């Protein structure tokens, strides 16, 4: 879905680099180690657990998770007016 | 129909997607393999298999519309309503492995072929590989067929990739 | 199917770190010709499959590989194996594949800190002659530098305790240790 | 035709790794993985897009907003002067 | 597993640089000085280790005599409300 | 049995399939050395000794199991039932050296022709030539095997060792 | 004697080198008999056959040798220096390789891989895509666009355009040979 | 001579002799090989220094011009504008654009000449204009047939040449 | 017409086509069979049944149009009307093997001569053998005649060609 | 039989970087042609037999070339050579098959780091007049380029010296000392 | 020891070992030179030459000792012996000319025919010898010709077994 892909790209535009961390380490039980080695961006990481269809773009119940333990409500707050 | 238009077609074709037809076209040339794209054309125009619309829904499967533009003067409207009111060339079975194929980049089909090394033999698939070629070399020992499809399926599920499973399903519920 | 299952699924949970360290552990068995081309564990595998070393009847140097690079959750996820068993499979004479030389020198690598390379890099600088000006080396690199112009041996230590020696006493400590078990 | 090809090659000419590597992703619905494997130039990846007809000098809305989407301002009003 | 992850991220997040030197001070003697001069923060630390299988979800008693000796209160109770 | 089912095995192998084919039956075929697969099909059909069976034994031996399904009209079941009653046609030994030379790749297979130059007369060719032209000089026997086997340890493959030994020990 | 000298020039030459003397030589060896050459000597003895490389004559040669950039052979076994090549080549009438061909492979010494892509990426009207095979010299693209009659002696406009569309360095030699008359 | 012809015969390849006998294929019965066609020629008195120097300027092997009749390019090409009468323009227009095609152009050719063609071993351009002659629509006054077949292998120049050789008469 | 002009046609002749003439010359000759086609025109000519005018049509049937023009000074228009205003010499049972045999390259003669060894003599097969020379020998024992088309049709279809079944079908409808 | 595998395993030891630094001291004995298409040291080892530089009885090239790339250990591994006999047959005048010029230009390559090289390559434009300035190049392919064009050769050093007078004066000193050894 | 032997040994071998079989016979077919392999072997049964000794040698001589442990019952030992102490029926000047052959690399005969071209004036050394020959160049008490131009091609190493058997004429 190509307004889902522009929303996910918007997400993953306004991390930081110590954020993106602490995500690659909170995606450890999902992810496996070497492939979380190679990402460079919250971008593939997203392109990643979209591969293993636990997130989709349906259903972004683990990506509000996500972005609720990061302590940041303004993303979740878009991703909630997405869905409405 | 004419030599021409099959030359132009050769020539316009880049050699990535020759490997791709060449698959594509396996089950109208059961008893003989062609060696390049040339040759299986002209096996096929020799066959009368061979016209406007087979080429046109050829260039459709292999994702060419330019070429289906300026060559058959064609768009995707007319070649798809030709599709759904004419039987198809190629089975839904060969387009499923095109396109899964088509979504597994270098470092997956490696995976593949060590993960089945048990099965089949080692020094052949030794070389640098796709995954047709893979799907092929099972085919040839009668692992996968078009009912049969739960080796590929669990082998993709083991390599942690879920929606290509998914689209597995999906093809199997719908025949 | 399921055994290379499990060794795949070992082989994804390793990063570039562990792979160089597999690699350097190993280099007896394998030779350099043959460990270049390396680039990911699964040609690792593949190569010490076909040396006839690690197979579904005999796991026992992949234990043992894992349990010295300091890795245990695999070894008692995937291969089922306490702390404990694998202690007392390496305590009895025999079973051990990897020679005391190549583990001590790797638990000595694991203990330098970045200014501590840089010392030990300027210390013996003089042997290799400015060959190692190179800030972006690790020191698994400088250990095989020296093996290959035989200043570093499994009998010859002078080099390597001078240089601890003047760096620490710890790494010393360990070298005495080693020395005092042979 | 020839202009179309020359503001295709200068527009891809303006462009970084970061931002090639976004465009990358961002396009991931029109082009499978393998493609976008060995894709590491722009123009590259403009000419797999056009084989399916999709950016045409017909109709080069979809490139527009695959643009804009980046933020480009110099680049989107250049676009929009080349057909005037 | 999820809330076991979750609550190490918690309690990681309260740390301080103060209580982080505090922390790879006294886990020295745990593992070697390598490991430790890249850890950036309490969540790696806890992450590497989950390596050594010292920390895991079903015995935390490492866990807690390391933070008790930080005399963090707050800390204690909150894994003690997470395992009962 | 008909030239049909010949035309078509003809039309559906490939070349790579066909030199190991030719490799099989030369022991059979010890009078005449066939450089194609339908003289040699007509040779086996003429003599006599080809028959349904045969040609599933045959082509079950170069591991192309859909052309039984297809051609044969048979499933691997009832060749592999076959085999295990009735008598084989090719001896263990040749079957034993395909499955040796289809593991091998071209850095070995050049590193032994390196290491077994000293022993023989250049050109770069599979391993099935190799044993060819070692067995062209009596070498390599179905009941001699030191030198192959001590040659293969010294390139570091032992897998192949330990298959040869096996071999040994079922005599 | 005389062949073993040849033999000498034509075992220093790499693969590159030799398809470059195969380009320098269009004019007199057609393309028909350019496709069985695959080493220095098949070329030396097509140059024999039409009587212009012989033993009393080597300026050819000569010529050929120092247009590739290439004086180790000319001062070891053609004995030769390069100041002397210099006042031959001065002659007009002793230039047996036309300065279209020295212009085109200068040009082609000058572009570098991803210069190389530019190029095939900027020209798909004229020259079809598989053809390109992405990875062909600039030699290759170059006989082709002469095949097809786009780059031509008097047609150097394209040339040109591309030019002022990649470099402005290639440009200055492309005018001062136009220059030269 | 009579007997030189034997040392001009050891020195050609098989090529050139397939490329001689299509340029004397002019002059009306067809040699099976070159030595009969050259005893023929002999015979019928046409046998002549002059003239197979001119052959041998034409099929380009100036080192036999040099060595068996002891004479330059410049002597023939002097020679040549007195009596052209062995071989004509568009013989040698053809045989010098069968000169100039590779493998793949040649390939293409005889697949797009396979239309409207006897499919009946691989063969050269030399080998089907001969065929395109016995089908009789390849004469030295008409081209156009052989200028359109050649366009679709996009070689412009060899249709410069044809358009050249239209204008040279 | 004259004895020099047989000659010319004669020299002018390969002997890849000399078969070719034999074949086409089977219906009218039926006194022998001449080894050389020198002696074949020479018995026509004897016959009576030869004459100027009608040759050309045996041109048209070989592909000679060459000596159309070199010795009898027509074109394909004036053979075309000659032969609509005047009865064929030759059936076209004749001509259409013929153009069979055309369209028929080494690859698809040793297909079908070895699919076809059984049928004929067993100690016969060691001469070699042509499409044309094959048919001939079938028509020896008639297994085929002018008529009947049912064993060639099949074992063209044998070896996976339409478009001469076509044509054969086209033939039989037409006659 | 012992021989040819004791060979291989030298030749199994060698990396691509050895391999190259080999292909580039040993480019004299060998012509290009034949020096291209060596994709291996087995290759190598083949045509050094083929010239009659080594074989089973004359080992006097290989021990050479394997101690000027300061690959002490296989000396002694395979070979049965100290560093000391090797060092005292290369003094003795006459049996240096290997010119002085060859190891001198490598001992240089030895010394240069990466910004040294791109520095070196950035500093010789006027030579190779805009040739090839690519990064990718070696600095023994910049040694062979600078040599095919006669600008540096046996006695015509005075663009090398030239050019490393910016970088460095210790490579100065190299230079001095093999002139002083003419 | 019937002609059916001789038929299966002509049938059994290979195209290049007819070749080499034709070329090494050449001392003993000064009478008449047969093209065909079987005409050279019946021929020289018919003058009564062609032993089974005689057979042996040749088998031996081409490397086809499973052709002599299958159908003459006999080992490399034996012929060995026989060689040894019996008379040899073809001079060690064919011999070397055929090693040489075989152990030129396909790339270097097209670099010696360039060379070689210049004397006289696709094809194998066997072939090339037997042209010199014809010349009457290269003869089995003369080799500079040969020895030389094999120096000059850098290929040193069969000069030493040319050298070699210089040395053993003596």
């Amino acid at each position: 879905m190509d307004p889902f892909l522009v929303l996910l790209h918007s997400v993953s535009s306004s991390l930081s680099s110590s954020e993106l961390t602490e995500l690659k380490g909170l995606c450890l039980g999902r992810v496996g180690k070497r492939k979380l080695e190679r990402v460079q961006s919250g971008l593939d990481l997203f392109s990643m657990l979209l591969e293993q269809n636990d997130l989709e773009p349906g259903h972004t119940e683990l990506l509000r998770e996500l972005l609720a333990s990061l302590r940041r409500h303004d993303l979740l707050r878009r991703v909630d007016d997405f869905e409405a | 129909m004419s030599a021409e238009v099959i030359h132009q077609v050769e020539e316009a074709l880049d050699t990535d997607e020759k490997e791709m037809l060449l698959f594509l076209c396996r089950d109208v040339a059961i008893d003989v393999v062609p060696p390049n794209v040339r040759d299986l054309l002209d096996i096929l125009r020799e066959r009368g298999k061979l016209s406007v619309g087979d080429l046109a829904e050829l260039l459709y499967r292999v994702r060419r519309f330019d070429l289906l533009k300026r060559i058959l003067k064609m768009d995707r409207k007319a070649v798809e309503t030709h599709l759904l009111r004419n039987p198809h060339l190629v089975s839904d079975y060969r387009v499923l492995m095109a396109e899964i194929g088509e979504d597994l980049d270098k470092s997956d089909v490696s995976s593949l072929i060590f993960l089945m090394k048990d099965y089949m033999g080692r020094g052949k698939i030794s070389k640098e590989k796709s995954f047709l070629d893979l799907v092929v070399e099972l085919e040839k020992l009668n692992l996968v067929a078009p009912d049969q499809l739960d080796l590929l399926e669990k082998c993709l599920k083991n390599i942690h990739r879920i929606d290509l499973k998914t689209k597995i399903q999906k093809y199997k519920q719908s025949v | 199917m399921d055994f290379s299952r499990n060794l795949y699924d070992i082989g994804e949970q390793l990063d570039s770190e562990d792979l160089a360290s597999l690699k350097f552990l190993s280099l007896d068995y394998i030779p350099q010709r043959k460990q270049e081309p390396i680039k990911d564990a699964l040609m690792l595998f593949q190569r010490l499959q076909e040396k006839r070393m690690l197979e579904e009847s005999n796991l026992s140097f992949l234990k043992e590989l894992l349990f010295r690079i300091n890795r245990l959750d695999l070894l008692i996820t995937y291969l089922n194996t306490r702390k404990e068993e694998m202690e007392r499979e390496l305590q009895t004479p025999g079973r051990a594949q990897i020679s005391a030389y190549r583990v001590m020198l790797y638990q000595i690598s694991e203990e330098v800190s970045r200014s501590e390379l840089r010392s030990f890099k300027g210390g013996l600088q003089e042997e290799i002659s400015k060959c190692k000006l190179d800030d972006d080396m690790n020191l698994l690199d400088i250990f095989i530098e020296m093996e290959k112009r035989v200043i570093l041996g499994e009998g010859k230590l002078d080099i390597l305790k001078r240089v601890c020696a003047q760096i620490n006493k710890s790494l010393l400590k360990i070298i005495n240790d080693y020395e005092e078990f042979s």
